[PDB]
């Protein structure tokens, strides 16, 4: 009955493709702003976006620790689920090949004995691509 | 780095005897029974001067050269003695100072010793290394080195520096160094010797830094020989010599009665690697200090049985608290996943869970082991424990089940209360039921009875629960008596004393100067060790965890709302709900009286308020295309029976009003209508029984009226049966106190149930009975409607008229035909109910009286007897407006105010604005009130007095007329759109959308 | 800096001129919403209009000290004597005081049955101004120069 | 009396810190109407000599006649009389719980009954009841309900309790371990003698023990005296010289000869209410007391107003 979206995330190095760490999805925030639009024959949709994410239970790849402009990719793995069909064989693949290790924990020194290394992420962008986030349907 | 790995390799290969020694040392440390005997061997590691050095020095001074030979034990004592008598004590003092006055660093062993939290520490050393190691750790050991010291010790913990030291001074008089000192030990240190002996007898002994053949060791062995056989715990010796202890040596020194551990056997090391051997022993102990002794994958069932077997007593406990059982070795999340938190030995529980998954592997268990596994598996299901988190599949969240006390059953609790109590557990539940039923005096006395009976039966658990329950009910009686003597005498008029004054005095004298903070502290050691789970109840600051978890989860859910994040997995709302239900079950099913206290009120209130708020938001939330991709048609928040019970009990009227106002709770579908209908009809039956009968309990009344008040108020959402609706309305109209629910509250809650479901003709009969009763009740002229809300019985008649287009209240008509002029008050009230009474009776009332003044004009025009505003009626309004004007100009000198006159003034202004009254004197009275001018002459009226009530307390036809007038429309729309912009309100939004634009 | 017009509240018996208790006012919530027949269902005719507005005044006071005589001697009605200073924005300190009274009031709150493991010292108590068919709202305001 | 209020201060301070321990004599058991040893002495003498000693019994008699019964009639007869007399049970008077109201770390006593045991049963104070040599090792709790002379928990028999003459004469060899534990409890915790009586053999040996090894290094034990009349000057001074803080509640609270429970409760409440009764009379005492509570506060740089609740209790 619980939300059946225990998505698995693979954090891999875009530079070559090595696996950095794997975690379990926690949240994903989507927001936009249009303040800059204010100052259009040459109309422009001045509604930039910012995709914030967070993951939980990060397990670091042994080799990535071993060896230790650096870009990283995120591969979200989720099973498809419909109202008509509670469970769907098809799996939706979400990927954010361009992210940053968003600093937001920022040395949270809580004095409790809780093993919560939540990692925040920011989906980076470029001139050519407004935002790298990509979706695909297995069906 | 691999020192710990090498030591854990040493472990799992240690001789069983040595392993057992280590275990006993461990459990002694946990129990606070450890006493560490610290010899000079530990001081040797710290470089502290060795005694042989001073002995050789004395030999040198005495005979001019060293011995160049082994000093025997007597020589080690004689040489200092001869030197003391020959050179005098001055030279002894000098050499003592030169050698032993040297600071050292506390070696790793010094720190590891104080890391065991020893009950006391004994040492035959004269250094202050142990003192500094004690001070740095934060604890405080009271030093003892003299007869004077034994008397002076502020703390229970003592640092017993036997054989004195040099803290008083660097003199031999305060240390045992020479034959004279050792021989007369008892002479000079009698009290120290006795304190040392008792400390040895009571607490576990650990010889470290010592030699197996030391003098004090032998003295203690003569003392343990004096002891009665099997009345002494074998002291613990830590051999650190590089050479391996011989078998003969082990046999002999065990025969002496010593549990000796030999570092050479445990670990290999060089011949001068003393520090490595000491550290090996001590880090072995420290390593296995918390649930590290896991035998094997065949002992999994056995290990977990020993860990859990004492826990079978409790019927159910929160899974968050299951961490304490294994010393945080495994975190059981609220859902039930076994999140591995800390473990060294394999198959701690994963083997057991595998046995659950694999039937054949379970079959490999011994029959004893199979039964133990079965019992453990049953207990874990009873606690809700879900399979290992590593293999956790989809996890269903089911509502926690509770007992009848949580339910709204009241006759069954009396049934039990009259029944014979088989065991003290039954009597404990009985006293809980008495407390729930308001019978707090009988509940308290019966709780004292169970206190005595249980502690007679040595039910440590039930005794603990009964202790706290007795404290809680004591507090209940004390506070309730306070509120009684303070206000309850005002609430009814004469103070009730169900709790007799002598009974109060006896209770106050029975207990005092006691706080439950130490309730857990006073219990036996087995109870405190095995049942730390119940320490959560110990303190007076109950809910020492759940409240702040609720707070931070609110913060997280609120942030989720404002930013609108598409959460995954067990969201914060789900963990909030799991904590809510687990706490409700653990309390109500366990029978603690705390369930009714205000802390739990706030906790449950805030839990369900947040849950419903999130239920509203997720409905209104817009979905982005990527959001729809993540999920669509997502799960909502079903309001099952349990939710209705929780909300109805733990909320009050105002908070439910706030919840309904903010959150459109009516949209939220409810379920389990059968059980909630049973609960509601049960509450109605209870109030009907309590008020039908003159006999009742004020003590039960105060507690349960709020419960009944909220439950009936929340009853609107769920559907009732025809029998249920009839019982509800009859319990409300005829058996609900006027003290708390006045006539107006009575009407409005009736109206809530009316909106809920249509009122059959039987309910029409009930309302008519109410109306006729009020008509007859006004036989007294003194009688007059009293209701804070201003909602009267004429409202009830209006409901009948709304439901039934045609219905004659024949009883009211008959009453009219019976009235006379002397009964003018009954006449007035029956006039108020004119639409209900018949035609001949209507003629009766019309002949009796009619309009005479402004009040009576309002009365007449209200039901509408007057179809057209007569010239006389408008003229009378003009006359009362002249009265208001003269009173205003008179009040102009005073402080002008309007509370009820402003109602009439606004009515006339509206009628003039509606063009109903053409009387132009209305315009002459312009200016006495802002609303009057705003209505009669909006153009002249200054568009700055617009009240928020005017802007929201509107009328639909009045709204249409306002929208018609452009002059008023411009200002009203400007201010209204402004007001909604400043603060988003639904009512202003509907003013805006529906009519103005 | 903080509110400097501490409101002294006197609670007297209505039948006889005896003082019941004295406290300190803490808040007053003024509620006004039509609920007769819910939002719709009141009497309505073409030429007729009646103001069905029903409003309730809620109060709460703290630190109640009950008269020794009233404790000693122990349908009933009680009054109030809200005693605030009449301050203004132009003058936040004024010799004149504002006198509010609620002759129709019922001592009744929700604090009864409230069990705080540690006995509290804030017996805050709610009040509800009773009304009458003749008097829609009995609360009165008068300012003494 | 000024001396008595001083004792009150010391005893209540020890109770505050849990340093207080109570030596309970036979007198407390007398209040609950437990059978007395001299009734048993009369029985024994009646059986042996055919009738009880008409004259008052001496301590030598009090000890020997039980011993004579042990010798001529045999041990089993001794145990039989023990069983017939001491098998009766009575409830615990409030004085036991009031003794526990002081919150003692240990309860030392020479009694053989279990009235304190039942009182802690009601009050739920788990003192590990040490009553024999083997009981020393198995001691589960640091707290002790130390039965100095043992009790009949195992059974009503002579060996289980120090009753006859030999036990008093051979006590040291018979109970060296209990002697040690007792000695050290007297060494560190503050002590009170109740129902012990002035002149009892036990109080005599305890006074000898304290005076032997301690040289201005003992905590003066207290002797709450529950006697029909106020203590006599000569006896009080004589016993004080031995070293003892005797608290005689007869003068503080008036009581007739047989008002035993009355003065027991009187002294017990003198302790109980005094610790909760913070006496402050003078006006300059306002500053003195308030500063005695605020003296430590000067060190801290700033303290919340709310936190001052714990400072002034």
């Amino acid at each position: 009955t619980v939300i059946q979206d225990t998505a698995d995330v693979y954090f891999k190095r875009k530079s070559d493709g090595k696996l950095v760490f794997t975690a379990e999805a926690q949240t994903a925030s989507f927001s936009q702003a249009i303040s800059e639009e204010k100052l259009k024959p040459l109309y422009i949709l001045k509604s930039e976006k910012e995709i914030n994410l967070t993951v939980k239970n990060a397990f670091f790849d042994l080799e990535w620790l071993a060896m230790t402009s650096e870009r990283y990719e995120v591969e979200y793995r989720t099973i498809a689920y419909n109202p008509d069909t509670e469970e769907v064989y098809s799996d939706i693949y979400i990927q954010f090949p361009n992210v940053s290790p968003s600093g937001e924990f920022e040395m949270s020194l809580e004095n409790g004995n809780a093993l919560a290394p939540e990692i925040k992420f920011e989906a980076l962008a470029d001139t050519d691509t407004d935002e790298m986030a990509v979706v695909i349907e297995a069906s | 780095k691999r020192y710990g790995e090498k030591l854990k390799e040493v472990f799992l290969m240690l001789d069983n005897n040595v392993v057992e020694c280590i275990k006993e040392i461990t459990e002694s440390s946990r129990n606070g029974k450890l006493v560490f005997f610290v010899g000079a061997g530990v001081s040797t590691l710290s470089d502290y001067p060795q005694w042989w050095r001073l002995v050789d020095k004395y030999h040198e001074e005495l005979y001019g050269s060293p011995k160049k030979g082994n000093y025997s034990s007597d020589e080690y004592l004689r040489i200092p003695q001869i030197f003391y008598n020959v050179k005098g004590e001055m030279a002894f003092d000098g050499i003592l100072k030169d050698f032993f006055q040297v600071d050292k660093p506390t070696n790793p062993i010094h720190d590891k010793i104080l890391a065991m939290n020893p009950a006391h520490v004994i040492t035959t050393n004269y250094d202050n290394l142990i003192d500094t190691a004690c001070w740095k750790r934060g604890k405080y050991f009271s030093v003892i080195s003299a007869e004077e010291d034994v008397a002076n010790a502020t703390s229970s913990r003592y640092l017993l520096k036997v054989h004195g030291d040099f803290r008083k001074g660097f003199k031999g008089e305060n240390v045992v160094l020479k034959e004279d000192d050792y021989l007369n030990y008892d002479q000079n240190y009698p009290l120290i010797s006795n304190l040392m002996k008792t400390i040895i007898a009571t607490h576990t002994i650990v010889f470290i830094g010592y030699g197996l053949g030391d003098y004090n060791i032998n003295m203690l062995l003569n003392w343990v020989r004096k002891l009665q056989k099997d009345s002494f715990h074998k002291p613990f010796f830590i051999r650190t010599d590089p050479s391996p202890i011989e078998n003969e040596t082990l046999i002999y020194y065990e025969n002496k009665g010593l549990r000796i551990i030999d570092a050479a056997s445990l670990i290999d090391s060089n011949e001068y690697d003393y520090l490595e051997r000491y550290s090996a022993v001590m880090d072995l102990l420290i390593e296995s200090q918390e649930n590290k002794f896991i035998t094997k994958d065949d002992e999994v069932i056995d290990y977990i049985y020993g860990k859990i077997s004492p826990l079978f007593a409790l019927q159910y406990i929160r899974k968050i608290d299951l961490k304490h059982v294994f010393e945080y070795d495994y975190h059981f999340e609220v859902n039930g996943t076994v999140v591995r938190h800390k473990n060294k030995g394999f198959g701690y529980m994963e083997r057991f869970f595998e046995l659950k998954e694999s039937c054949d592997e379970r079959s490999k268990l011994s029959k004893k082991q199979y039964e133990r596994f079965n019992a453990l598996f049953n207990f874990f299901e009873k606690n809700g424990v879900i399979c290992m988190a590593k293999d956790a599949g989809t996890l269903n969240t089911s509502i926690e089940i509770n007992s009848l006390a949580y339910h709204g059953k009241y006759d069954v609790m009396k049934k039990f209360i009259e029944e014979q109590s088989v065991s003290i557990e039954d009597d404990y539940k009985k006293a809980f039921f008495l407390a729930c039923l308001g019978r707090w005096e009988e509940s308290y006395d019966l709780y004292s009875n169970i206190i005595l009976n249980s502690i007679d039966e040595s039910n440590g658990c039930v005794y603990y629960l009964s202790q706290i329950n007795r404290y809680r009910i004591y507090q209940s009686i004390t506070q309730a008596v306070t509120q009684f003597n303070g206000l309850g005498l005002l609430t009814f008029g004469r103070h009730y004393k169900p709790f007799t004054d002598e009974f109060l005095a006896r209770i106050e004298r029975e207990m005092t100067n006691f706080n439950i903070d130490d309730l857990f502290n006073g219990m036996p050691f087995e109870f405190q060790k095995k049942y730390k789970i119940l320490e959560f109840l110990s303190d007076n600051q109950f809910l020492y965890d759940d409240t702040v978890k609720l707070f931070e989860l609110t913060n997280k859910v609120r942030s989720e709302m404002s930013e609108g994040s598409y959460s995954f997995g067990m969201s914060s709302d789900i963990v909030v709900l799991l904590r809510l239900y687990d706490n409700l079950r653990f309390l109500y099913e366990n029978c603690l009286w705390s369930v009714s206290f205000h802390e739990f009120h706030q906790y449950i209130r805030n839990s369900m308020s947040l849950l419903i708020e999130k239920a509203e938001y997720e409905r209104t939330r817009d979905i982005d295309e990527l959001g729809f991709s993540f999920f669509g048609k997502k799960s909502g928040f079903f309001m099952e029976y349990y939710d209705f019970v929780n909300i109805s009990r733990h909320f009050k009227i105002d908070d439910i009003k706030n919840l309904e106002r903010s959150c459109s709770i009516d949209k939220i579908r409810f379920g389990e209508q059968e059980k909630i209908e049973e609960y509601l009809v049960g509450i109605a039956e209870e109030i009907t029984k309590q008020f039908s009968a003159n006999g009742m309990n004020v003590v039960f009344y105060t507690q349960f009226i709020s419960e009944a008040k909220a439950a009936l108020y929340f009853a609107k959402y769920v559907k009732l049966s025809e029998e249920g609706l009839g019982k509800i309305v009859k319990a409300l109209l005829f058996y609900f106190p006027e003290r708390d629910l006045d006539i107006g509250k009575r009407y409005v809650w009736l109206e809530r149930l009316t909106k809920c479901n249509e009122l059959p003709k039987s309910i029409i009969s009930i309302i008519d009975d109410f109306l006729v009763l009020q008509a007859e009740k006004h036989i007294d002229q003194n009688y007059s409607e009293v209701s804070s809300n201003g909602l009267y019985s004429r409202d009830y008649g209006a409901l009948i008229k709304h439901f039934e287009k045609n219905f004659i209240s024949k009883r009211l008509s008959e009453i009219t035909l019976c009235l006379t002029q002397d009964k003018q008050k009954q006449i007035d009230f029956l006039f108020k109910l004119l639409p209900l009474l018949s035609t001949n009776a209507k003629s009766h009332l019309l002949s009796f009286k009619s309009v005479e003044n402004i009040n009576d004009l309002m009365n007449g025009i209200r039901i509408g007897l007057i179809d057209e505003f007569t010239p006389e009626h408008e003229e009378l309004i003009i006359e009362y407006l002249e009265t208001r004007k003269v009173n205003y100009i008179v009040e102009k000198e005073k402080g002008i105010q309007t509370f009820s006159s402003n109602d009439y003034m606004s009515t006339f202004g509206i009628w003039y604005f509606l063009e109903e009254i053409n009387n132009s004197k209305m315009e002459e009275f312009i200016g006495m009130d802002d609303q009057y001018d705003f209505f009669v002459d909006p153009e002249n009226f200054d568009y700055k007095k617009f009240i928020p009530s005017w802007l929201k307390n509107y009328n639909d036809k009045l709204l249409g007329k306002i929208a018609g007038n452009k002059h008023m429309k411009h200002h009203v729309i400007e201010v209204l759109k402004e007001r909604v912009k400043n603060s988003n309100d639904k009512r202003y939004l509907e003013i805006l959308m529906n009519y103005f634009i």
